Order: structure tokens, then C-alpha cells, then sequence
RNA sequence: AUUUUG
């Protein structure tokens, strides 16, 4: 299984973003380019320290601090 | 290329761009470039979340930013 | 390279280097390479005291990377050249 | 003898490697890279605070997480000499 | 460059606080160092104490400067 | 890659990230950037004030690892936490 | 058309300048480069701790360009 | 997008 085809079968569903500090994303998997940032829409962003969440309608995340993308979105 | 699209489609539009600090600007997206440098009208900056400081024009260094959001 | 000629005119000059990491050396720039690397002589730390193992040194060596400031004495003729320069580059590069 | 030589002569011996958040791997170097990557064998971790240790057949470091390595200094002498 | 330093005596200061005291053997493009007969110099006010250490290669990212003695 | 990832296969491995977090998974892919597919992963969570491992995990089943910030890849078989030899 | 723009047309303009650090900078902007490293003269700096500001003034100061957060030309 | 422009 290659990673970045994994990703690829994706795009449409829900997918969830773990980054290397205490914040995480999730939401529909629009898609991405070479460097994996990312586009999600309907997304709702976790600070896992505060436990505060916000929503955004559309959003391009920058790949730099992603450590973790997990299909099918969070539970 | 579906970032490029994105932003072509909120370039114009009022954006939220969070930096990896969690300082927010709240701006008229006017172009941006391959590193992700941007340039803002119209910025609002947020610190948690109080507005700290407004400015006609912005110059955003690429690597800080985190995300942009549409509004 | 605008500021790395910048810098080669700055060369036998003082300047007062600001790392990163909040110390300042102050001395005689006496090299400066592609990186903004620096040599510097004769140099004098800003708070000392805070920095002892610092005492018995007298030339260093600074990686352009650490470094947040430099700064230094103003000169007219040094201000509007640089400002040439760097308009030049523009309508070049 | 350029730093990244000695590290490639260094293969087969013991190293110690200190990343950037204070993490120590001692063990045989397996092999190395121009990025500074590296494989070791036979490897103790020690947490920063020296508090916690762990011993791991074998495990890669990627390059850009070092601080600095160890060696020693008969692998130098032996190096120069050939 | 480091050139000039080389077979000299050098205190490496590194990103993390650490003074590293020893003999300059080599560095390259990175400056990546690589010192021999290095201790560990730790420092608490104006007293410090050593630690013998060995050979170091120093990632040049992590060395804030380099001074010689 | 001086790593051949094809030995670890179907092995669970251990991953360390820039920043500290720390999974297992079982390694079902990757690609020359170092980018993994792992299945079954637990991630070992850290305390927020000391940085150190608390002893919880979290499930987080099949998983995309960046190899831009993995800093540490390790096989489980044979690793054991040791006291100070 | 393209963010840096914004910096060129600042040019011998007293610039603001927001730094990692939380360190600001106010000075007039004589030379800049793709980097953002830039000199400012007659500049002033406000370095907050916490509360707290200092103050510290310089007549010549190269920024080395990877501390930059933001750069806002003047009004 | 793996050390001097994150």
C-alpha cells in the first residue's frame, strides 16, 4: 500500500489530521499537492490541550507540522 | 493543483490565516507566492482573542503560516 | 548577494552582533561569507559577567544562522548606496 | 578528514548520539548518509532527564533530529592511519 | 573560513547551552565540526567543571559559535 | 534509503515524531520519502507539563505517516524498557 | 501581484516590523531580499516580556530575515 | 520541504 495513493482514495471523505503539536483537524479531504498541504472543507479544528474547538467553512493547512492523516475522519 | 485553486478562489475574499504561534489576521487575501508569503488589505491581528492591532496592508512571511481559512 | 557586499564594506569596521540566543558581541568584523557567517576580532561581550567562559576568547566565528541582529554606527554615504543597490537589483533581477 | 568521512569510517563501531531534545543512542553504527541519517544496532536510549532507558535491537535517525556524535578516539588514530 | 582555526585550540558553544573545549580536526560546507580531545566544560556563575569527552562531530546546525583559545 | 522498510513488513514498529509524539503500528507500506501506512496504531500519549509518556494510549487504527517529520523508526521485537545498565 | 511587492514599494519608508521572540521593530527600510533579511535606519525596537516593554534604539540594523513574522508599510 | 532563511 502506498501512502500517498492512500490518501489519493481519500478525496470526498472525511479525513483526520494530527499535527506534531497539541492541534488536530478533521473534515472532508478536498485534496492536496506535492508537499501534502491540504485542503479540507467543513472541517472542525481541535486544540487538544484546551479542548476548544472551532469550525471553517474551507481551508488550505500548510503540510509543514502534519505528522499524522487518517482516513475516514475522527471519532 | 488543488491548494492553487483554493487560494485562486479566495483571492479578493476575506480570510482567516492562523500562524503555528495561534496569532490570527483576519485580511483581504491580495496574492500570495510559492512560499506561501502573503500579502493582506485590511488586516485585523488577534492575539487569543483580542484585536491587537489593524493594518492597510500586510506582508506575511510564508513560513509561519499555519492555515487559510475562508471567511 | 546585496547584503553579503553589504558586509564586505563593513569589513575592519565595529559592529555589535545580536545571536539568537540574546547575547551581543561587539568587535571588528573581519569576515563575512555567502551565509552571512562572520569573523570577528578584538571582540567584547555585553554583559560579561553572564558569559564567563567567554573571557579568554578574542577572535570567533558566528554561524549566519544564529544571528538575529547586527548592527552598527550610521554613515550617509554607506545609507544611500545601499539603497541604490538594492534598487538596482530590482530593475535587474 | 572531513566530519561526514569520519562518520562513514565509523561504521561497524560504537557511537553515541545525541538528538536535539537530549535523547542519547549508544549503540553500532549500521550505516549512514549525506543528510546525516543514520542505523544503528544494539542501542541503549536514554530519555533526556536520564530517567527512563530502553535497549532496541536496531533503529534509524533521521539526519536533521542530531545534536552531535560521539565516537571514539581510536577510530580517529585507526582512520588516519589508513 | 574554519581554515584558520584548524589543529587549534576552540570553545564550540552549541544552541542548547553547551561549551564543548577541544582541538578542531575538521569541518565542511554545513559547518558540521569535528573536534578531538574535547571536554565538556559545565558551568554554574563563574565556576565550572570538566568532563573529559573524547571526539565529537558536531552538527553545524546546532553551534551557535566558535572561539578560539 | 539505507533503512529497507521491506524488513520491517507486517511487523509492528515503533515511530517517534519532531515534537515527541510516539506511535506503534504495523507496517503495511511506504514509499522512497519515507512516508509509512500503518495498521492497528496506538499512539502513547505524554503528560502536558513534563513531556513524558503518562502510560495512556489512544487507538487510531490505519494511519499516513509524514516521513518529513518522523525522526525515529524502531522495531518492537526485542525492545524493552531497561533499568540504567 | 506578488506579496513582495508590498516590501519594495516600502522602501525608504519607515516600515513596521513584527519578529519572532515577541520583539517589534519601527525604522526606515533602506534595503531588503528574498530572504526578508533587511536594514532599517534610525530604528527602534520594542522587546515585550511578561507586561513588560524595553526600548533600544539604533541608527543602523540588519534583520537577518528568518525571525520576520510580518511587515506593514506605513500609513 | 533533511543543517545557513522553518
Amino acid at each position: 500500500i502506498l501512502p500517498l495513493e492512500l490518501i489519493d482514495k481519500c478525496i470526498g471523505s472525511n479525513l483526520w489530521v494530527i499535527m506534531k503539536s497539541e492541534r488536530e483537524f478533521a473534515g472532508t479531504l478536498v485534496g492536496f499537492d506535492d508537499y501534502v498541504n491540504i485542503v479540507l472543507k467543513d472541517v472542525t479544528e481541535y486544540d487538544t490541550v484546551t479542548g476548544v474547538t472551532e469550525k471553517h467553512s474551507e481551508m488550505l493547512l500548510n503540510g509543514n507540522g502534519m505528522c499524522m492523516l487518517i482516513p475516514g475522519g475522527k471519532p | 493543483s488543488s491548494p492553487n485553486e483554493f487560494l485562486n478562489k479566495v483571492i479578493g475574499k476575506k480570510v482567516l490565516i492562523r500562524l503555528s504561534s495561534g496569532v490570527d489576521y483576519k485580511g483581504i487575501l491580495s496574492c500570495l507566492d510559492g512560499y506561501m508569503n502573503l500579502a493582506l488589505e485590511r488586516t485585523e491581528e488577534y492575539v487569543n482573542g483580542k484585536k491587537t492591532n489593524v493594518y492597510g496592508d500586510a506582508f506575511i512571511r510564508g513560513n509561519n503560516v499555519l492555515y487559510v481559512s475562508a471567511l | 548577494m546585496l547584503f553579503y557586499s553589504f558586509f564586505k564594506t563593513l569589513i575592519d569596521t565595529e559592529v555589535t552582533v545580536e545571536l539568537k540566543n540574546d547575547m551581543s558581541i561587539r568587535g571588528i568584523l573581519k569576515s563575512v561569507d555567502q551565509f552571512l557567517n562572520v569573523k570577528l576580532e578584538n571582540i567584547s561581550v555585553v554583559d560579561a559577567s553572564k558569559y564567563p567562559h567567554m573571557a579568554a576568547v578574542k577572535d570567533l566565528f558566528i554561524r549566519g544562522s544564529v544571528v538575529r541582529y547586527v548592527h552598527m554606527s550610521s554613515a550617509y554615504v554607506d545609507t544611500i548606496l545601499l539603497a541604490d543597490a538594492c534598487r538596482r537589483d530590482l530593475a535587474n533581477n | 578528514m572531513l566530519p561526514l568521512t569520519l562518520l562513514n569510517a565509523t561504521q561497524g563501531r560504537p557511537i553515541l548520539v545525541e538528538l536535539k531534545n537530549g535523547e542519547t543512542f549508544n549503540g553500532h553504527l549500521e550505516n549512514c548518509d549525506n543528510y546525516m541519517n543514520l542505523t544503528l544496532r544494539e542501542v541503549i536510549r536514554t530519555m533526556p532527564d536520564g530517567d527512563k532507558f530502553f535497549r532496541l535491537p536496531e533503529c534509524y535517525i533521521r539526519g536533521n533530529n542530531i545534536k552531535y556524535l560521539r565516537i571514539q578516539d581510536e577510530v580517529l588514530s585507526q582512520v588516519a592511519k589508513q | 573560513s574554519l581554515v584558520d582555526y584548524v589543529d587549534r585550540k576552540v570553545i564550540v558553544v552549541l544552541r542548547d547551552g553547551k561549551k564543548l573545549i577541544g582541538i578542531l580536526r575538521s569541518f565542511d560546507q554545513f559547518a558540521n565540526l569535528m573536534l578531538q580531545y574535547t571536554i565538556e566544560r559545565i558551568y554554574v556563575d563563574d565556576m565550572y567543571g570538566d568532563i573529559d569527552r573524547g571526539v565529537y562531530i558536531v552538527r553545524g546546525e546546532n553551534v551557535v559559535l566558535l572561539g578560539e583559545l | 534509503s539505507i533503512l529497507d522498510l521491506s524488513r520491517y513488513q507486517d511487523q509492528r514498529i515503533q515511530a517517534t515524531f519532531t515534537g515527541g509524539r510516539q506511535i506503534t503500528g504495523i507496517l503495511k507500506g511506504f514509499d522512497q520519502l519515507m512516508n509509512l501506512v500503518l495498521d492497528d496504531v496506538e499512539e502513547q500519549l505524554r503528560n502536558p507539563e513534563d513531556g513524558k509518556l503518562t502510560g495512556a494510549i489512544r487507538k487510531l487504527g490505519l494511519v499516513v505517516v509524514r516521513g518529513t517529520t518522523l525522526v525515529l523508526i524502531a522495531p518492537m521485537d526485542g525492545s524493552e524498557e531497561i533499568p540504567n545498565p | 501581484a506578488e506579496p513582495l511587492d508590498l516590501v519594495r514599494l516600502s522602501l525608504d519608508e519607515i516600515v513596521y516590523v513584527k519578529l519572532r521572540g515577541d520583539r517589534e521593530l519601527n525604522g526606515r527600510l533602506h534595503a531588503y531580499d528574498e530572504h526578508l533579511n533587511m536594514v532599517l535606519g534610525d530604528a527602534e525596537e520594542i522587546v515585550t516580556i511578561f507586561l513588560k516593554t524595553i526600548r533600544k534604539h539604533y541608527e543602523m540594523l540588519f534583520v537577518r530575515g528568518d525571525s520576520v513574522i510580518l511587515i506593514a508599510p506605513p500609513r
